RNA sequence: CCCCACUAUGCUUAGCCCUAAACCUCAACAGUUAAAUCAACAAAACUGCUCGCCAGAACACUACGAGCCACAGCUUAAAACUCAAA
């Protein structure tokens, strides 16, 4: 089971800035999608599921 | 010390307190026209202050004036005198259809 | 000759305005959600005004608008509460757009 | 008894619409408290019971008016989510 | 070994004491910084209490002498049809322009209030300012 | 002119007429809507009796004397005897909150009478006789 | 219990009787909002001062005595036996 390798180095510092959320991968994705919605504003079905 | 520090005083922007429509006016039991503006047209019932908008003091003066005027022979009890149906409507009550 | 805080506060436009009720101010739309315009006017909190029916498309992010202020912060204390409930927004009426 | 008749509690009929005239009269008597006053007067309410009900009613109105005020105040923020995704 | 009694003293006092008692083998990384540059108030839990009787908060309302002139100006002439621009830190409203002229004329020795207010309006009208009396 | 729900005041000069008769001259239908019965008397403006009908006089008895259909039947009966005497328009004065309060008025209309106004005269004492004690049911 | 009739009584007057879940179930006065806020619930927690009152349950709004326009009454108010709870 691909449990991610230890999420911190020898010094104990987590690698990801959202580590302490406990859901860094999910919230890193929400952060990236929320950021894209912002940039668009500044600039401005059957086939798949 | 410092000139720009705040100074103690009373609120200069304070607004005056609200006043009822009858604040500062004498309520006489003989002035049936005024008293009639605070009774029901169909039943003669005295309106509460939530309908008349009067303050506690004037609500009492009007009530006492109506009761005096009614039993002394100046004002009807069971209905508003029809002569006063076209006076200014100062009461927050809607009746008809 | 360093300006003190008491001096900044005395001569600030927000201090000079006095009470905010029925005061005309210039706001700036900084965020838009559908037909809800989020407008900053220099206070602690923004106000939220619905897009006007006429010339709705003229109101965009960055558009400067004219407002009539009612409250800088909408707060009320309800029965049985030790503090005040705040919605964290100002109350204002959107009049139109500011143009030169 | 001693008053003039056909003034108190009198509604005129319009275009033969007696149903609307009766509803208007019933609405007048209700708002003035007569309908509920006639009903409470069919049997004697004991003074201790009247004070209890008059105090309960007074407090339910204050509580309902205060709960409406709270809901109106906290419904200003019912708008769509401005920061969706965060 | 430690203490999670957050309402007993402060993190500094609890940490200092357990280090003395030998319970903590090493000091935490922040302890030496707190000691060198401590806060103005030691962070000790307190329970906020409600005031009763004749107890009142010490906060005072902020008022200025010119506020009296502003209250009268708004009553007499209302809020200016010109719109406040609170983003400009040097914005001057018609009321502030009125207050500054009112202050100048007072320093010229005039002391009457009703007379010092009428002369100020005339000066601004001479300068081209629009003063529409509300009533 | 706009319609007024307020009745014309006697002594004033109104333009309203019903078969050439003024409001003060229209006969009156007195409806007593009790809890167990309904009584209807039609009288002239001079207080001359013209017709009387009640649920009891229409053959209803006991618990049947107090229903809507019983009052409606009494209204039709009073309307018939009143129409024979020359009555078309009536002023309705109803006292009481019984079941035949509104139904008695319908029967008067189905019987050929036109109601021009409705007046409530339900007795309300302003302080009066002490009512009987609550029923223990 | 429901319906009808009707009385003492509710009213007035002149005397009595002196009771209530007569209860905000909060003694009077003065003071405080800082300490620990505080068994619980009620009704935020206390200080000074004074009077009244209380000391397991039940016996007991009882017995006796005493006083009272009260006479099947009121006020004051025990003990014995009994229990390990109340
Ligand atoms: S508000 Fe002043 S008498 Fe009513
Ligand atoms: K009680
Ligand atoms: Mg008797
Ligand atoms: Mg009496
Ligand atoms: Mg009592
Ligand atoms: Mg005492
Ligand atoms: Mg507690
Ligand atoms: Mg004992
Ligand atoms: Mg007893
Ligand atoms: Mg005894
Ligand atoms: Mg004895």
């Amino acid at each position: 089971p691909r449990q991610r390798a230890i999420q911190w180095g020898e010094d104990g510092r987590p690698f990801h800035y959202l580590f302490y959320t406990g859901k860094q991968s999910y919230y890193s994705l929400m952060h990236d999608v929320y950021g894209m919605l912002l940039n668009l504003e500044k600039h401005q079905v059957i086939g798949s599921r | 010390s410092n000139e720009d520090l705040p100074i103690s005083m009373e609120n200069p922007y304070k607004e005056p307190l609200k006043k009822c429509i009858l604040c500062g006016k004498h309520v006489d039991y003989k002035n049936v026209q005024l008293l009639s503006q605070f009774v029901s047209p169909f039943t003669g019932c005295i309106y509460g202050r939530h309908i008349t908008g009067l303050c506690g003091k004037k609500q009492k003066e009007i009530t006492k004036a109506i009761k005096r005027a009614q039993i002394m022979g100046f004002m009807p009890v069971t209905y508003k005198d029809p002569a006063y149906l076209k006076d200014p409507k100062v009461c927050n009550i809607r009746y008809r259809e | 000759n360093v300006e003190s805080f008491a001096s900044m506060l005395r001569h600030s436009p927000l201090t000079q305005m006095g009470p905010a009720k029925d005061k005309l101010v210039i706001g700036r739309i900084f965020h838009i959600v559908e037909n809800d315009l989020y407008i900053d006017f220099g206070g602690k909190f923004h106000c939220v005004c619905r897009r006007p029916e006429v010339d709705g498309e003229k109101y965009q992010k960055g558009t400067r608008v004219r407002l009539r202020l009612l409250d800088l912060e909408l707060t009320s204390r309800f029965l049985g509460a030790t503090t005040d409930t705040t919605v964290l927004e100002a109350n204002a009426v959107l009049l139109g757009i500011q143009e030169s | 008894a001693k008053h003039l008749k056909f003034i108190a509690r009198t509604v005129m009929v319009q275009e033969g619409n007696v149903e609307s005239a009766y509803r208007t009269l019933n609405r007048i008597l209700t708002m003035d408290g007569l309908i509920e006053d006639i009903k409470h007067r069919r049997y004697y309410e004991k003074p201790c019971r009247r004070r209890q009900r008059e105090s309960y009613e007074r407090c339910r109105r204050i509580y309902n008016m205060e709960m409406a005020r709270k809901i109106n105040f906290l419904m200003r923020k019912n708008r769509a989510d401005p920061w969706q995704g965060c | 070994a430690g203490s999670r009694l957050e309402t007993v003293g402060s993190i500094f006092s609890r940490t200092r004491d357990l280090v003395r008692a030998g319970v903590l083998k090493e000091k935490p990384l922040w302890f030496d910084v707190y000691d060198a540059f401590p806060p103005l108030r030691e962070p000790v839990f307190q329970r906020p209490r409600v005031r009763y009787g004749k107890a009142k908060a010490p906060i005072q309302d902020i008022w200025y002498h010119e506020d009296r002139i502003r209250a009268k100006f708004y009553s007499v002439y209302g809020s200016g049809q010109r719109a406040f621009d609170l983003f400009n830190p040097n914005f001057k409203s018609t009321c502030q322009r009125f207050v500054e002229k009112y202050t100048e004329l007072q320093k010229l020795g005039e002391t009457d209030e009703e007379k010092l207010f009428v002369e100020t309006g005339k000066a601004l009208l001479a300068e081209g300012v629009i003063l529409r009396r509300v009533g | 002119t706009k319609f007024s729900i307020y009745p014309p005041i006697p002594g004033e000069e109104s333009s309203l007429r019903w078969a050439g008769k003024k409001f003060e001259e229209i006969p009156i239908a007195h409806i007593k809507a009790s809890h167990n019965n309904t009584q209807i008397q039609v009288v002239s403006a001079s207080n001359e009796p013209l017709a009387f009908a009640s649920c009891g006089t229409e053959g209803f008895r006991n618990a049947k004397k107090g229903t809507g259909i019983a009052a409606q039947t009494a209204g039709i009966a009073a309307a018939a005897r009143a129409k024979q005497k020359g009555v078309i328009h009536i002023r309705v004065v109803v006292k009481g909150l019984g079941p035949g309060r509104l139904s008695a008025m319908h029967g008067l209309i189905m019987g050929g009478l036109e109601v021009i106004s409705i007046t409530d005269n339900t007795p309300i004492p302003h302080x009066g006789c002490r009512p009987r004690k609550a029923r223990k049911l």
